[PDB]
């Protein structure tokens, strides 16, 4: 277009805001990252990206955070976007915690940090936020949720969605291979390997690629916990053997 | 040609060192209709030919009070006029306020001048396109003052600013003298032989379009219209 | 694809979604003078090369390795001015933590403020990206640290990096040298040859800058230990 | 020798070569885009037409209101961006009231379009922090009330400047309006002979069959005031004309 | 410590008429137990056809006087026309509760023929509410001067009297002979009284000597 | 250019940048409402039924009071921050006047909103158009549609977003006062307004019904459907 | 050249006008909306008489001795106070076209006496895209070399350049352009090297240089525009020479009274009083 | 100072006093207490007559800028809230304002009591004044719902002459208002010597 | 209202300390200097200021400091509240208008 693509205020003869687009394509040129619903409790099952032998991962959660004790998220976008919009969201829970002395909901922090991002793509001057980011809670109202944002300033509910690379396909497999209702947290987590192994082609999964938080609900507390790099290569190979066993029926 | 980039703004100096936006202010000022002033040994004449947008509508006035003893004679832009205005009507209350007494008319044309070239240096302002010829009496006598649409100001015997003005300033400029020395009466009518100087040849001076705003030693400024500026037109000679 | 009027402008978009000026950033910092950062176990080791034009240059005028506080320090490649700037906010960042918390800032905590302040300025449309990454140290917990923090604001935690001039070839070097149990006063060692690999000419006490940081405290070498550990390397 | 694309049309605060300033005649061009409204001023009193341009019979031809009530004795007809209307209609009602509480006594016609007028000039000149009118305001207002002068009749322009007129038309067809105006308009005129020759007129300006539905009038008169005409007078001024 | 307001002194009083409107004050500026001055009436005309009477604080006096001379201008160049005596009282009360947390120290008397040719006499307090009356005294001899205004313009207490009208020759002497009783029993008054009848022809100013200390 | 800046006026005299934004609510989903005796009745045509998707978050239909309902057509999150917005001026003029808010006054207020944005060049038009409805203080029904330049209309019955001059052609074809004057009919005449907009409809109909001193409702897909199946047999009988 | 806030990126304006095409250089919708804008800023050449859509040129329907051609106001108001009362003019075709800038109308007449003899009353603006398209529906494709053409336009006194300044010029002064087959006396300065033409007097001089045709242009150059008497005063020494001498008939006594009707009916500038 | 306001079938009665002493010394005898805001609203006049004076007719302005936009009268409890809020933000300041918002609305006849103080408070019978204990009792004896207009502008008067007899800075005469459907009305303003000539 | 009378004589010059010295070095300097540096002085902080985060987002203002020359300067203000944890955010469009002067 070469115009209304500027001030991040121009509307498009068409109506249409390209820097948001903009934005949207820098997210899709993110990583992987990857939340599945299940009844037991919901996961994020996100892809590390950086694999550099020399790299240092002191964090216990390299690209995912946890907001509250009820809630954590994942990012898909700027990293440094990504920080300080991660600050805002433990910003506004301790905010809404400090006013009613309860957990926030997950809908009400989700849509703060919409308003947030939505109202800097409303005033000129302000570089869109570019971060997606999927956020995993539980809530005494909904139970467990699964959300997504953009960087627009759209959120919506989902129960197994993915941003990032190779986010239509993700979406696809997770249409196809998704049983409203009857989705527990182990199959949730093999679905999850499935959908990465496949997405991620540069070659098997390694547990070293990806990174699964899960969050469930034991003895009336939230648990939010990151799964150990065995557990993921337990998970691969399990996931690995059902392939090959369903390769030998084939014939 | 080669003056489009240091045409668009007052802020950015043409390679001839001139600001293009100062002298499109005086084109428009140049565009609106003719004032003229003129100023006895006793007595400040302001005298406009006010435009009517039609036959039904009202010929839209020029003379504007400012205070007992200052007026002005519109030429320009009205809403920069308006503001003009207003700035001087509270400089002369705030005179009267502090000082209990008139401000002097050299003293507003210079505080005039200091508001009208602060937009000129400044980014994101327009030079107040408006021509104000101002009459008042002071302790030195009748005073007629010509601003410009840059800051600078000017002091005058007699001066004529707007569409087809030049006439008129050829006029002033031929009865200086008799100007000078001259009758009340006899001074309001050189600035309407002025004015219809400015006029073609056909039109002829009217009742309806023609303003007069006198201020003297002891009269204040009172402005005439339609019967009022009837007595003056009445023994004026043809053309 | 021009896009030159994306590439002009900072808060604008690429239709790739690439912030070109950050890359620009990035390309500044590249064009550095070489810095070298190495955490072993019993510490990290910042070594960088002070390219002096002439020899009528007064070493302890400037430095290029500037301590933060009694435990961090770091290093730089890119803009000096930007780097002595961002000394000067990483120092009273630290001291607020000590006096907030009445504790010594741990590294991650400052690098996250660093990286803050450099996201905040690559936000707003109406300044420029900081032309500068820098290699921070520091020792908390027992245990050394070692981070880069980028232009655009990501920091990340290495082992063992190098930026500047070459980074490529020096990050190849130091994939082949770094060792997982390397100690102290060897990864030094590492860094200097590391050095000699992105420099052009004999490496002297003066002409390169060394700083350490231990269980003791951030320290930077003084130039006899320099020219002792460039005998003993050579 | 060579042509040159030199533009003083985008700046609001950017003279012509000749002194124009392009987006004041570009907000009287967005006059120009509005409904015609018609304005006639006698001795008996004051009367405001405008037109309604209803563009499906689902919306309310009552919600589209055009010829509102500044105050008692004053009334407004718009002609042009309908929002710039409502905020220059606030500002009136807000003065005339303001001027009621301070003096106890009602606004003139004259005040109450310069105290509108001042409010509509300020682009690029208001010099206040709070948002000010970035682009001079797309409608022109018909001032039409009586005071103790009499019935009186104010234009109001994008520009700023107010003229007392005696009869005035603005919109789409405001040069045909105006020229039959002043082919009709006499001084002696009745109240009632001005709402004909207004009605009329209107007719003649709309690609529109004449209607109660599709027209608004209201007169305003030095004994009753500001009136509203009902669906039943107004078919009835339609049946006599 | 710091008192911002001291009483001056002053004695104001309007009488309205059919077509006249008298206001009458004295030349007393006295502070403390001292006489300021022996020349300062109290009554200043606005308009032709009003004249405010200001007494008590006499800085505020003058202000007050200031203030309302500029807003008549304003007024004069805003509205194309001259502010009616009506149209004065409701802008001095407003004026007046303007400043309410830090009234005036101004007893306020509007005197002045309304747009009927009527004389019209608007009574003001410090805080600035305000009522149309046919003759008041304000100031320190209000008390004073009310109770006779009350007998003979007013006839009250008066059984089987007949209502004559007001004239100005009766006016006028009433208000000489209640300033003479005010400089006889009040220390704040005498020395001269200027009176001012706005009448359709003008306003005619008419200073007559009161006993002096 | 003149299409770039909203405070440039156009030759013509257009503010295309508000013209922009009134192509992209038309680019949103089709949003009808109707107006009927004692029952105000909306429905938004959904554009598509994603699957692993929650309904509950992506709703159109939204509550700015207890007698006064509100749907969108266009950005979303434009129209969830004008949707705030209207919440807390209905709270805040029930706290100042301590009356129900009127649904012209909400109206009026968004309005003025959008208007304000639409003023600066700064800040960009919000590009939703809203289907204010609701009752009044004394229960008289109510509609009225808002634009992104600040012109709010009441109107009988009205369609925004895509497809919107066809439904609004239905409409205007197919409303009668005996329609209405039933509930049901009213219910029955959006439905046939939204199958018309969508060849598929069923679970793409998004229909939310207030009648008198009631709160706003939203019929469940089990009600939608069995409307369908009533239209559905009504057209079968012809 | 935006400047909406303070990072904005500004680009200089080129007077060529490169940036529009850069940016310009399909989608059908895309397509089919410039399609429809430029169908709606064709000229339509039809006359309301009969209501008959002048497809063939009005040169090639009517050979045409003298074509006067007046554009601007003041010319059509001049033309209009002269030549109509001195015989008769009746409407034959009217040029009917929408522009984005903009009494807008381009009416032609001929007289009934000599209908060899035409005229032109172009009283609205002609875009940069729409003069070609204009000639080629008024004077066609081929051309008859043995009109006298006598085109009269106003200009601004400002778009006049001189060592001497605006405001110093006289007001009230024209100039001419003829082509090289017009050999008859100009009757006025010949305009300056440096100053240019470049509107639709321009687009009928080059035709007529082009296609060897005898013509003349003269420009007006005038403060004020809007309906002035000293214009059209300064405009007779344009009907004292030849050509329009035997259209203008010896009655200037009624033309002067006319020309006083055209000024009476004219509308003030709102703006500036 | 006594002021009042009680509401019975055919609207509401309002009455007030005239009588305004600064200290011990009576300012004047014909002040109106009964500030006209709307020709449909009115309120009186207790306590600081140029508080109150000055913060009815804001309302006043408000009320009919209200209707100017919303092209409806102002309820009586509208009008009374934005008194109450206007009042309120200056609370503390030494306002002293008293009054009794009587109009006729949608829901029927009106009277709210609105003070300085902040508190907002409908009923049937309502009296603010130095004088308001005698014309609570007079009423209070004397009131019914269901009475004629006669016996109500007498109950009114008789209330009002009582507590200008037993209160020192209540008198002048009784200023009777009736607000009605159809707008308010002035019934009668009869002098204190005049209603003890005829009750005595 | 009561708020505008301070509730402690050091509050109201505690609180606009930071407004406080600037207006000091701008005293100063218009004494000794001249006209110009607190001109210019007033234009760089306008300048500074004028790019930043939007009001709901804490802004660094590192160019601010360094011109205030309180780069290397900490006092009680900036380690008693710290303005990111503000525990009191309003809406972000509420804000980014009151800011632009709208409210």
């Amino acid at each position: 277009s070469r115009r209304y693509d500027s001030r991040t205020t121009i509307f498009s003869p068409e109506g249409r805001l390209y820097q948001v687009e903009y934005a949207m394509e820098a997210i899709g040129h993110a990583g992987t990252c990857l939340g599945i619903l299940a009844n037991d409790g919901v996961l994020l099952a996100a892809e590390r990206r950086n694999i550099h032998k020399l790299l240092d991962e002191v964090f216990f959660s390299e690209k995912i955070y946890k907001l509250n004790e009820d809630m954590a998220c994942s990012v898909a976008g700027i990293t440094s976007d990504a920080n300080v919009l991660t600050n805002e969201l433990r910003l506004i829970a301790q905010r809404y915690l400090l006013q009613y002395q309860e957990p926030i909901p997950c809908e009400q922090l989700v849509t703060a940090l919409c308003d947030i991002k939505q109202a800097y793509t409303q005033f000129g001057g302000k570089r869109p936020f570019g971060v997606s980011l999927l956020y995993i809670g539980w809530d005494k109202h909904y139970g467990f949720q699964l959300y997504q944002s953009d960087p627009s300033g759209n959120y919506g509910g989902w129960k197994a969605t993915c941003i990032g690379n190779n986010s239509a396909a993700a979406v696809s497999m997770l249409k196809q291979d998704y049983k409203e209702g009857e989705m527990t947290l182990k199959s949730a987590l093999a679905l999850a390997i499935k959908v990465l192994n496949k997405t991620m082609d540069v070659s098997k999964l390694s547990a070293e690629k990806v990174e699964i938080a899960t969050l469930t609900r034991e003895n009336g507390k939230t648990v939010i916990r990151v799964l150990k790099q065995k557990e993921v290569e337990q998970l691969i190979k399990k996931h690995e053997e059902e392939e090959a066993k369903a390769e030998r029926e084939k014939k | 040609m080669f003056r489009n980039q240091y045409d668009n703004d007052v802020t950015v100096w043409s390679p001839q060192g001139r600001i293009h936006q100062i002298e499109y202010a005086m084109e428009a000022v140049k565009q609106g209709s003719a004032t003229v002033g003129l100023k006895s040994k006793t007595h400040a004449v302001l005298v406009a030919l006010k435009r009517a947008q039609s036959e039904l509508a009202a010929h839209q006035k020029k003379i504007l009070h400012v205070d007992n003893h200052i007026g002005i004679s519109i030429a320009g832009l009205t809403a920069d006029a308006r503001l003009l205005c207003n700035f001087m009507r509270q400089e002369c209350l705030d005179s009267r306020f502090v000082f209990d007494r008139p401000l002097p008319v050299s003293r507003l044309v210079s505080l005039i001048g200091s508001k009208t070239q602060i937009p000129t240096q400044r980014y994101g302002r327009r030079p107040y396109g408006v021509g104000l010829l101002i009459a008042g009496y002071d302790d030195m006598g009748p005073h007629i003052f010509q601003t410009c649409p840059s800051a600078n100001y000017f002091d005058c015997r007699a001066m004529s600013i707007g569409a087809r003005s030049q006439s008129a300033r050829t006029y002033l400029e031929r009865h200086m003298s008799e100007f000078m020395e001259c009758n009340l009466n006899e001074l309001v009518k050189h600035g309407l032989r002025a004015l219809r100087e400015t006029l073609p040849a056909e039109q002829d001076l009217t009742t309806k379009n023609v303003s007069i705003g006198i201020v003297g030693k002891d009269l204040e400024f009172t402005i005439y219209d339609d019967d009022d500026v009837s007595p003056f037109l009445e023994g004026l000679e043809e053309r | 694809m021009a896009e030159r009027g994306y590439s002009f402008s900072l808060t604008t978009f690429s239709p790739s979604g690439k912030l070109v000026q950050i890359e620009y950033a990035l390309a500044a910092v590249a064009g550095g003078a070489p810095s070298v950062g190495i955490k072993a176990a019993n510490g990290v080791v910042l070594a960088t090369e002070k390219k002096q034009k002439s020899i009528l240059y007064d070493e302890r005028s400037v430095h290029k390795v500037e301590p933060i506080t009694k435990h961090i320090g770091l290093v730089y490649s890119g803009m000096g001015p930007d780097y002595r700037v961002l000394v000067h906010r990483a120092r009273k960042l630290a001291q607020q933590y000590y006096l907030v918390y009445q504790e010594p800032i741990p590294t991650a905590q400052l690098v996250q403020r660093v990286a803050s302040v450099m996201q905040e300025y690559t936000q707003s449309g109406g300044v420029r990206p900081f032309g500068v990454s820098l290699l921070i140290c520091g020792w908390n917990e027992g245990r050394p640290y070692l981070f880069q923090s980028d232009p655009s604001g990501a920091y990340f935690a290495w082992k063992a990096t190098a930026m500047g001039k070459n980074y490529v070839n020096g990050k190849t070097f130091l994939e082949k040298r770094y060792n997982e149990d390397l100690e102290l006063e060897d990864a030094i060692h590492t860094a200097i040859l590391t050095l000699k690999e992105s420099f052009e000419g004999q490496m002297t006490e003066d002409n390169i800058e060394v700083g350490i940081c231990n269980e003791a405290g951030f320290r930077r070498l003084t130039p006899t230990e320099v020219k002792d550990y460039l005998a003993a390397i050579a | 020798m060579f042509l040159t694309r030199s533009e003083y049309d985008r700046g609001v605060n950017t003279f012509s070569p000749e002194g124009r300033l392009f987006q004041v005649e570009y907000a009287i061009e967005a006059i120009k885009l509005g409904s015609t409204a018609i304005g006639i001023q006698t001795s008996e009193g004051v009367c405001l037409a405008v037109e309604k341009r209803i563009t499906s019979p689902l919306m309310e031809p009552s919600s589209i209101e055009k010829i509102v009530e500044i105050d008692a004795h004053i009334g407004c007809a718009m002609s042009g961006l309908i929002a710039d209307a409502k905020t220059l209609i606030d500002k009136a009602r807000v003065e005339t009231q303001n001027h009621w509480f301070t003096y106890n006594e009602t606004m003139t016609v004259e005040s109450v379009t310069q105290a509108v007028s001042n409010l509509a000039l300020q682009f690029g000149e208001e010099d206040a922090d709070p948002g000010a009118m970035s682009r001079p305001f797309g409608v022109a207002l018909l001032f039409g009330g009586v005071d103790e002068k009499g019935p009186q009749l104010f234009h109001m322009d994008p520009s700023g400047t107010f003229v007392q007129c005696d009869a005035r038309a603005i919109g789409s067809a405001s040069e045909g309006a105006q020229s039959s105006l002043q082919e009709v308009y006499h001084k002696s005129m009745t109240l009632k002979e001005a709402i004909k020759s207004s009605l009329i007129i209107l007719k003649q300006v709309m690609e529109e069959k004449l209607n109660a539905t599709n027209i608004e009038l209201a007169t305003v008169q030095p004994g009753q005031n500001f009136h509203m005409f009902t669906k039943e007078e107004l078919e009835e001024v339609i049946k006599d004309i | 410590r710091f008192s911002p307001y001291v009483f001056n002194g002053g004695t104001i009083l309007a009488i309205a008429g059919e077509d006249f409107a008298i206001v009458a004050s004295d030349t007393r500026l006295s502070e403390g137990f001292s006489i300021h001055t022996r020349d300062s009436p109290k009554c200043y005309k606005l308009t032709d056809k009003t004249v405010i009477g200001c007494s008590g604080f006499h800085g505020d006096c003058l202000t007050l006087t200031k203030i309302i001379e500029a807003r008549l201008k304003m007024y004069k160049h805003s509205n194309n026309k001259a502010m009616t005596t009506g149209a004065i009282a409701a802008m001095l009360s407003t004026i007046l509760y303007s400043r309410r947390f830090f009234p005036y120290y101004v007893y306020n008397i509007i005197g002045g023929l309304d747009e009927e040719g009527k004389g019209a006499v608007y009574s003001f307090d410090p805080v600035g509410s305000y009522q149309r009356d046919s003759f008041k005294a304000g100031g320190s001899a209000s008390a004073m001067l009310q109770p006779l205004l009350d007998n003979q313009v007013g006839f009250k207490n008066m059984q089987n009297v007949e209502h004559v009208p007001l004239s100005l020759d009766r006016a006028m002497r009433l208000v000489k002979d209640v300033f003479i009783s005010a400089a006889e029993r009040d220390v704040y008054t005498g020395d001269a009284l200027r009176i001012c009848i706005v009448t359709k022809e003008g306003i005619r100013e008419e200073t007559v000597s009161l006993r002096k200390d | 250019s003149y299409d770039r800046a909203i405070t440039v006026f156009s030759p013509d005299g257009h503010l295309f940048q508000v013209e922009y934004a009134q192509e992209a609510v038309k680019k949103g989903s089709t949003a009808v409402g109707v107006r009927g005796r004692d029952i105000v009745v909306l429905g938004v045509e959904k554009k598509s039924v994603a699957k692993l998707q929650d309904e509950r978050t992506v709703r159109k239909i939204c509550a700015l009071d207890d007698n006064v309902c509100m749907a969108f057509a266009g950005l979303t999150a434009d129209a969830r921050i004008v949707i705030n917005r209207a919440r807390v001026e209905c709270q805040s003029h029930r706290l100042t006047v301590e009356d129900p808010v009127t649904v012209e006054y909400i109206t009026r207020y968004i309005a003025s909103l959008k208007q304000r944005y639409t003023q600066s060049n700064g800040r960009r038009p919000f590009g939703i158009s809203a289907l204010i409805v609701g009752f009044d203080f004394d229960g008289t029904p109510r509609l009225y549609q808002t634009d992104p330049s600040g012109t709010y209309h009441a109107w009988k019955a009205n369609a925004i977003g895509r497809g919107a001059k066809s439904v609004r052609e239905f409409l205007e074809k197919n409303y009668t006062d005996e329609a209405i004057e039933t509930d049901d009919l009213t219910i029955k005449l959006v439905i046939k307004a939204l199958l018309e907009v969508v060849q598929s409809g069923g679970k793409n109909i998004e229909l939310a019904v207030m009648r008198r001193d009631q709160s706003l409702k939203i019929l469940n897909p089990e009600e939608i459907e069995k409307y369908v199946a009533e239209i559905e047999k009504e057209k079968e009988e012809n | 050249m935006a400047a909406t806030f303070f990072g904005e990126v500004v680009k200089a304006p080129c007077r060529a006008g490169t940036e529009d095409e850069e940016e310009e250089e399909e989608t059908p919708e895309d397509r089919e909306v410039r399609l429809q804008l430029a169908r709606k800023r064709e000229v339509r050449l039809l006359r309301r008489q009969t209501k008959t859509s002048l497809e063939v040129s009005l040169l090639e329907k009517y050979p045409c001795s003298k074509f006067i051609i007046a554009i601007g106001n003041n010319a059509v108001a001049f033309l209009s106070s002269f030549v109509m009362n001195s015989g008769v003019w009746e409407e034959v075709g009217c040029a009917k076209l929408w522009n984005e800038w903009c009494e807008a109308f381009c009416v032609f007449y001929h007289l009934k006496s000599n209908p060899s003899v035409f005229l032109c009353q172009c009283s609205c603006y002609v875009a940069e895209d729409q003069q070609y398209q204009w000639l080629e529906k008024v004077f066609g494709s081929c051309p008859r070399k043995n009109m006298q053409i006598t085109i009269l336009t106003c200009r601004h006194v400002t778009d006049y350049k001189t060592s001497e300044s605006t405001g110093s010029l006289p007001s009230p002064f024209l100039r001419a352009l003829k082509t090289q087959n017009f050999k008859d006396s100009a009757c006025c300065p010949l305009l300056e090297q440096p100053n240019i033409v470049h509107d639709l007097p321009a687009a009928v001089l080059s035709y007529c240089q082009v296609w060897k045709i005898p013509a003349i242009l003269y420009l007006c150059y005038t403060d004020v525009m809007k309906l002035d008497l000293i214009t059209v005063e300064a405009f007779k020494p344009i009907l004292s020479t030849r050509s329009l001498k035997g259209l203008v008939k010896n009655i200037p006594q009624s033309t002067e009274i006319l020309k006083k009707l055209m000024t009476t009916n004219e509308i003030q500038s709102n703006i500036y009083t | 100072t006594t002021t009042l306001a009680f509401k019975f079938r055919h609207g509401v009665i309002v009455a007030a006093d005239s009588r305004a002493t600064a200290g011990a010394y009576i300012a004047s005898q014909t002040v109106k207490k009964v500030i006209e805001i709307n020709p449909y609203l009115l309120g009186t006049m207790a306590g600081g007559a140029a508080d109150c004076s000055f913060w009815e007719r804001l309302l006043a302005r408000q009320c009919r800028i209200y209707e100017l936009r919303n092209k409806e009268r102002i309820s009586v409890a509208a009008a009374s809230k934005l008194l109450a809020n206007m009042v309120y933000q200056y609370k503390g300041m030494g306002l002293s304002m008293g009054t009794m918002i009587c109009g006729w609305d949608k829901r029927g006849p009106g009277l709210y009591y609105v003070d300085s103080e902040g508190n907002r408070i409908s009923g049937a019978t309502f009296s603010v004044g130095s004088g308001s204990v005698y014309a609570y009792g007079v009423m209070d004896r004397g009131y019914s719902y269901d009475l004629e207009v006669e016996q109500a502008y007498d109950l009114a008067r008789r209330a009002i002459y009582q507590a200008t007899y037993r209160d020192a800075y209540s008198g002048g005469a009784v200023n009777l208002y009736h607000v009605r459907e159809d707008g308010w009305i002035r019934v009668s303003s009869d002098n204190v010597a005049d209603l003890h000539e005829k009750y005595s | 209202k009561n708020e505008l009378l301070p509730s402690h004589p050091l509050e109201l010059s505690e609180k606009n300390f930071q407004l406080n010295q600037d207006k000091m070095n701008f005293s100063t300097l218009r004494n000794i200097q001249g006209l110009f540096a607190p001109l210019k002085l007033q234009m760089e902080f306008k300048a500074v200021q004028q790019v930043q985060r939007l009001p709901f987002l804490s802004s660094s203002n590192l160019s601010l400091d360094v011109l205030r020359g309180n780069d290397e300067t900490i006092g009680f203000e900036d380690i008693l509240n710290d303005p990111s944890q503000s525990e009191v955010m309003g809406e972000p469009h509420l804000m980014v208008e009151y800011k632009l002067g709208l409210l």
